[PDB]
């Protein structure tokens, strides 16, 4: 060529091998680090967990002996997951150009940890994978609205309904959309109701940390916190493999990258974690 | 390279129940459809039924296969009565289905005779344990996904 | 698209750049100016080089 | 015109003959240099350059690799008639450009049976064929820009 894909020509103009970086990751969605984390070993997951408990009740008259109880416990089964991204490279180029080699691989551990965000939490089944927490959980409490109530209200609104509820709260598991949106709809004031806007209150709110995480959908909050209600146990962890002697790279100059992960999800309280959807 | 088998990703269509023999009626003693046998939903295995054949593990929840092959137990191996299911797991409706136990045609999974144990694939294969009792037709080998009538 | 299969369709992570050539670029202006007139006012001159500067 | 090259900029000072294919005609128009997907804040200067070897390696997108002698095989030759300047810079765009090869009659190099090879960037080169070639084996009534079905 004349050049490699350049605007102008390099015969006319403009010499260099050196280049910056151009590669930027785009919508981070962890909660990994943020949960506690265990060996397994195993090729399927069984979980038990309790349910509530058959004691006896008096609503009227109390002299007589509650019925007794025994533990309860309901079933889950967990199959492995696998979660993985894939590169194809160009040798000549990532030498040449310099950055892209160090960028590969930090881009893949995020999108390693992206992608299983989004399996635990629901991105769509096949029945091979990983189960579907946010479906089971807790439905939407209409009791948090008090009707015609602001969307950032209804953040804060909730955050305390779930220390009503006795479940710990340290932190507000929301989506992307839906924090930007409860940031704009505020009240008449330049002020915002979790603090004002001369503080710093992009990554917090209701003075509890922001967990962005992506496939909780759009109007819809979800407190927790995320140590408490699952667990992630690890399979195989992340690890890159390269290969140059898988069939098509090898005929070519091409190498592949992969990054990959097995995983597999523990539910330690999948019969309680609160969430709402405004109604507002 | 690669191909899926069980799990969701095979296709065995649909066949009717209400084909073959006496058919009962409409009652209770039944159990409930969910894709794991003792799972939780979009979570089982699934041989190489459609419609006829599933096992509770634990609960009394149904989708195909898994439980002890030496005895088998419960009344039959379980018939749905006048709902014709419309999954390819065996049974995964996602209803509280009223079941049967009058002669009806059933789907089986898994190579030789059911005499054996579990293969957590969602099929039966021959164990230790043999001349233990077996489903459906008799005299009569059997392979994986053969027609049965009980 | 996301993981729903391990080996029949997986996602990618992949990320693509292109390298454009950037040529050195000048930025200038000239301002004409006669001796006399700019010897007589006498600010002139400074007034005329600070004012080319910022107005580049 | 002339020398025009833009400034509104009409000639380009360079003709590229668009050779329609034989038995049902072909056509293949000029590719853009591109690394995988399409090119942001515009998309540059053609990959192919009149009087050069290159080979496609994406859809809508050429670049380098060069045919190696031995055995005949195809055309990925995209020869086009050299233009007048510009013949050691390649070929800018805003000038025209096409893609002459692969179903269709193509535009050749060498005069006689006597050829060598090209540089990419529109030069001409003596070489015999012993690591690398380019264009069809030669045929009677061979000129530059002659019309070889390959």
């Amino acid at each position: 060529m004349s050049q490699l894909s350049n605007q102008e020509k390099e015969y006319l103009i403009s010499k260099a091998l050196e280049t910056e970086e151009g590669r930027v990751a785009l919508a981070q969605a962890m909660a990994n680090p943020i949960r506690v984390s265990l060996d397994y070993q195993g090729v399927g997951r069984k979980l038990l967990v309790v349910d509530p408990l058959p004691q006896g009740a008096l609503p009227v008259y109390d002299k007589d002996v509650d019925a007794k109880a025994f533990v309860i416990s309901k079933r889950g089964q967990v199959p492995d997951q696998v979660i993985e991204g894939d590169r194809i490279q160009v040798p000549t180029f990532e030498i040449v150009s310099y950055p892209q080699v160090r960028f590969s691989q930090v881009k893949e551990r995020r999108f390693n940890v992206i992608d299983r965000a989004q399996q635990r939490a629901k991105a769509d089944i096949m029945a091979v994978e990983d189960a579907e927490i946010f479906s089971l959980l807790e439905g939407a409490a209409t009791a948090v609205n008090a009707v015609t109530i602001s969307s950032g209200g209804l953040q804060r609104a909730a955050l305390t309904k779930a220390f009503q509820e006795v479940e710990k709260h340290d932190l507000v598991v929301t989506k992307i959309v839906m924090n930007a949106s409860a940031f704009a709809d505020i009240r008449a004031w330049g002020q915002n109701e979790f603090d004002p806007v001369t503080q710093h209150e992009v990554l917090q709110t209701g003075l509890f940390g922001h967990i962005w995480t992506a496939d909780i959908l759009i109007s819809k909050k979800v407190p927790q916190n995320t140590v408490y209600v699952l667990a992630d146990p690890e399979f195989v962890g992340v690890m890159p493999i390269r290969q140059d002697i898988q069939v098509i790279p090898a005929d070519k100059p091409e190498e592949l990258r992969l990054g990959w992960v097995i995983y597999e999800e523990l539910g330690l309280a999948v019969v309680n974690s609160l969430a709402i959807a405004k109604i507002s | 390279p690669y191909v899926r088998l069980g799990y969701e990703g095979i296709l065995n269509g649909a066949h009717d129940i209400d084909v073959a023999g006496l058919n009962g009626v409409e009652q209770l003693a039944g159990k409930f459809a969910t894709i794991g046998a003792n799972g939780v939903k979009l979570a089982g295995d699934n041989g190489t039924n459609a419609v006829g054949l599933f096992r509770e593990d634990l609960g009394d929840m149904v989708n195909a296969s898994e439980k002890a092959s030496f005895y088998f137990r419960g009344g039959e191996y379980y018939v749905n009565i006048s709902r014709t299911s419309l999954t390819a797991a065996g049974i995964a409706a996602g209803d509280e289905i009223t079941c049967d136990a009058d002669g009806k045609m059933i789907k089986f999974t898994g190579t030789g005779k059911a005499l054996g144990v579990v293969t957590h694939v969602g099929e039966y294969r021959a164990g230790n344990m043999y001349e233990k009792a077996t489903q459906g037709v008799t005299d009569t080998d059997t392979f994986i996904g053969f027609i049965m009538y009980v």
